[PDB]
């Protein structure tokens, strides 16, 4: 959708894969604002926000945070506290058409600067003198939304943009969207350490013939020590025991 | 709110719509000189009007603005070309009567008919024939008989209608609020803004014969060494006293003398410097010229041309039904459109104009960044005198032996450095003087100081003090001469040319000592020194935004215009003449005339 009708998408309750994201050549502008890319599959937040729409080449500087414009006041505001990241990538090959892709409208005229995640859809006649403009254009009337004229060959100047900004907010509800896990294999009869499900300690990792009910996933068994625990993925019951020791 | 937030909204409106008409418009043009096809030509027509359409009205919603008030120079500025009243403020009879007349001259002059007596069943045009007949022929009866002819077929019953052209060119001229038309042609040389640098447009008048005085002596001393090697080929036929005809130049015209530079060449045992031979045995096609020429733009400091002009743009040979007249021309398309248009091919001249276009477009890359009304130089004079920069530039041997044109033990001397620089002042400083009286006759006329009677007699009475051209057949009152001229039937403001070889040469010289050059001047290369690229762009950038006054102020100290750099460039030309003809005294009489 257009710039000043930018689409809002909710995302929550999922898994995220921002290393794919970021290892994609497909993206021309790739600029973050919370954490490094790479640190972002790390920390999560509660939810995120996508707010994706087409603009002109030249306007994709004007989304960034402490930005003014015509996209940047009129269209879309992003505040100077913004946390997520910006990608932005040409699409003059698919958006840009050889008759005039003039679906594509942007906001030139209105009274006040948008508000941070804000949109603005008014198709109401700006006045800039005295004299209001009752209904038909007259002298001071001009159309707040200019349609794109845009065609293969344009310049990379005026080229269509696609971009999506997202925002993370992470509110006192819980986290429901983290990043990838990456676990690894499992050996045995080896003093080695180890984080089960955040579960962290040492020893070594045997064989054991317990019978758990089908929804506990760890056991101790008495002065609070745990002595099974039953792996994520396999779903089996292993033993713990402490690593040899003496004098 | 105020009148000027209301101008700027309306600018702000007026400027984005503006955009993609111009665009299609150009795009148009571009097509139709690349593809020559009927269906183009009635798209022309479908945008012309359509643009009038748009243009006019937002012309219309351009007067009741107070242009008078805006602090804002750019857009005060801007909407001044808005702010134009044009032909329209001519009554309707009026303006059709113009636009006929304009319509049957230029049909006229450019259908010309010169048939020989002796076969009166074919005559000759301006197409290639009787012009290259005349343009290079070793003759006195063949020369004078096409002149007279072509005066006789297109200034003989052109009196009347350049006599009503001009009349009412200069009624629409008052009613333009202008007392001659001279002042509106000299607009363009004009600024009332910034202090220090407004420009009045009756100052350009006295500037141009008050930067033509210093080279009269350089002048006098060239047409001497022409006359002297005149008699030695023409055998009395121009008097010592007296000075060649008009129809011995070259042309009819006398603009210039490069035609007759086989006769009065310096020295022709040594020969000119062209490594085209070279360019076919180094294998260079249109494109290999072309990326060369490119980096050798970077080299200088402007930066590298966007994508996709290399595809667009046509470069050589349309071949078959698809044709392209390819006349070299720069085309700015808008919407960041820059391409070319020459059937560039492997010739240094080719070479040369191909430099040439490539300048032009990267002047059009460096005033891009101003609005719509704004996209334009200074003066339209800068743009050609850019253009010609760095192709008189790439011309010095250093250019040349860098890439390797030139043979790389290449050796130069004093005898073929005079020999090009003779070459070169032929078709330079042997135009000055012609230009200058052409555009002195023009306001006068226009001024209407001069009779109605009083017209031709005076023109060739002064060609005589000013050019140094005898009559050898009379034109009193019968003939319109000047008439049969490009710029004389398509109301084409010939003052950009006088300016254009000033402001070239200013930047040349300004660059020269600005790029860490020793030598003559002729010599001087500016490859390989971004400095003098970067300061050449910083002046680029500025376009229609800045006054043509403040814009004479980043590549040159001085904002006026001068004429030192044209003789600093050829000095050893005038040391040369000092002493060569020494026995042929200086000067001409207008008096002594071929027929008594
Ligand atoms: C996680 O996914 C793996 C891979 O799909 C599951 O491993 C499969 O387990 C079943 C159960 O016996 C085997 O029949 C398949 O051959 C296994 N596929 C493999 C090893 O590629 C594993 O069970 C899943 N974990 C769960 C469901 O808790």
């Amino acid at each position: 959708a257009s710039v000043y009708a930018w689409n809002r998408k909710r995302i929550s309750n999922c898994v995220a894969d921002y290393s794919v994201l970021y290892n994609s050549a497909s993206f021309s502008t790739f600029k973050c604002y919370g954490v490094s890319p790479t640190k972002l599959n790390d920390l999560c937040f509660t939810n995120v926000y996508a707010d994706s729409f087409v603009i002109r080449g030249d306007e994709v500087r004007q989304i960034a945070p402490g930005q003014t414009g015509k996209i940047a006041d009129y269209n879309y505001k992003l505040p100077d506290d913004f946390t997520g990241c910006v990608i932005a990538w040409n699409s003059n090959n698919l958006d840009s058409k050889v008759g005039g892709n003039y679906n594509y409208r942007y906001r030139l005229f209105r009274k006040s600067n948008l508000k941070p995640f804000e949109r603005d859809i008014s198709t109401e006649i700006y006045q800039a003198g005295s004299k209001p403009c009752n209904g038909v254009e007259g002298f001071n009337c001009y159309f707040p939304l200019q349609s794109y004229g845009f065609q293969p060959t344009n310049g990379v100047g005026y080229q269509p943009y696609r971009v999506v900004v997202l925002s993370f907010e992470l509110l006192h509800a819980p986290a429901t969207v983290c990043g990838p896990k990456k676990s690894t294999n499992l050996v045995k009869n080896k003093c080695v350490n180890f984080n089960f499900n955040g579960l962290t300690g040492t020893g070594v990792l045997t064989e054991s013939n317990k019978k758990f009910l089908p929804f506990q996933q760890f056991g101790r068994d008495i002065a609070d020590t745990t002595d099974a625990v039953r792996d994520p993925q396999t779903l089996e019951i292993l033993d713990i025991t402490p690593c040899s020791f003496g004098g | 709110s105020t009148i000027e937030e209301q101008a700027k909204t309306f600018l702000d409106k007026f400027n984005h719509e503006a955009e993609d008409l111009f665009y299609q418009s150009s795009l148009a043009s571009w097509n139709y000189n690349t593809n020559i096809t009927e269906e183009n030509v009635q798209n022309m027509n479908n945008a012309g009007d359509k643009w009038s359409a748009f243009l006019k009205e937002q012309s219309t919603l351009a007067q009741m603005y107070p242009l008078q008030e805006i602090q804002n120079l750019t857009v005060k500025l801007q909407l001044q070309a808005l702010q134009q009243n044009g032909s329209s403020v001519l009554s309707e009879d009026k303006s059709k009567r113009l636009n006929t007349i304009l319509n049957t001259m230029s049909t006229i002059y450019s259908t010309g008919k010169v048939c020989n007596p002796d076969n009166p069943q074919e005559c000759l045009l301006l197409e290639p024939g009787l012009n290259e007949i005349m343009a290079n022929s070793l003759d006195y009866n063949e020369r004078l008989w096409a002149w007279e002819s072509w005066r006789s077929e297109v200034g003989k019953q052109l009196r009347p209608l350049y006599e009503e052209y001009v009349v009412l060119k200069n009624e629409m001229a008052r009613a333009n609020h202008y007392e001659d038309y001279g002042d509106y042609w000299r607009g363009d040389y004009e600024v009332n803004g910034v202090d220090g640098y407004d420009y009045s447009r009756g100052q350009l008048i006295e500037d141009v014969e008050h930067t033509f005085e210093e080279i009269k002596p350089l002048y006098e001393h060239l047409h001497a060494y022409v006359r002297a090697k005149l008699m030695n080929a023409y055998p009395s036929y121009i008097s010592p006293i007296g000075c060649l005809p008009a129809h011995l130049l070259g042309d009819m015209w006398g603009r210039f003398w490069t035609n007759l530079y086989s006769l009065t060449v310096p020295f022709g045992q040594k020969p000119n410097i062209d490594v085209t031979d070279a360019m076919v045995d180094q294998a260079w096609d249109a494109q290999r010229i072309f990326k060369e020429a490119e980096k050798f733009f970077v080299s200088v400091g402007l930066p590298n041309m966007t994508q996709g002009f290399w595809e667009n743009s046509m470069l050589t040979d349309p071949g078959n039904v698809q044709k392209a007249v390819c006349h070299p021309t720069a085309w700015d398309l808008g919407k960041g459109d820059f391409r070319i248009l020459m059937c560039t091919k492997v010739t240094m001249d080719d070479f040369l104009t191909a430099h040439h276009e490539m300048g032009h477009i990267q002047y059009d890359m460096a005033y891009a960044a101003q609005p719509f009304l704004l996209r334009n130089g200074a003066n339209e004079g800068f743009h050609e005198a850019v253009g010609e920069i760095m192709s008189l530039s790439a011309a010095t041997p250093k250019h040349l032996k860098s890439i390797g044109l030139l043979s790389p033990d290449f050796q130069e001397d004093n005898e073929t450095e005079i020999n090009f620089l003779l070459k070169q002042a032929l078709t330079i400083v042997g135009t000055l003087p012609f230009t200058y009286m052409l555009e002195k006759w023009r306001w006068m006329v226009f001024k209407g100081e001069i009779p109605k009677d009083q017209w031709m007699k005076k023109w060739w009475e002064m060609k005589r003090e000013i050019v140094g051209v005898v009559e050898p057949v009379p034109h009193d009152e019968t003939y319109c001469d000047p008439a049969s001229l490009f710029h004389v039937s398509n109301d084409y403001s010939f003052i950009r040319y006088y300016t254009r070889t000033l402001y070239q040469f200013q930047f040349q010289e300004a660059l020269c000592q600005a790029a860490k050059h020793e030598g003559p001047l002729h010599k001087c290369d500016i490859s390989n020194s971004t400095e003098a690229g970067q300061k050449l762009f910083n002046m680029l950038r500025l376009g229609k935004s800045e006054p043509w006054t403040l814009a004479l102020e980043n590549v040159v100290g001085a904002k006026n215009m001068n004429v030192r750099p044209l003789l600093n460039y050829f000095e050893p030309l005038f040391t040369w003449l000092k002493d060569q003809n020494k026995n042929s005294f200086v000067g001409w009489s207008t008096d002594w005339s071929p027929y008594a």
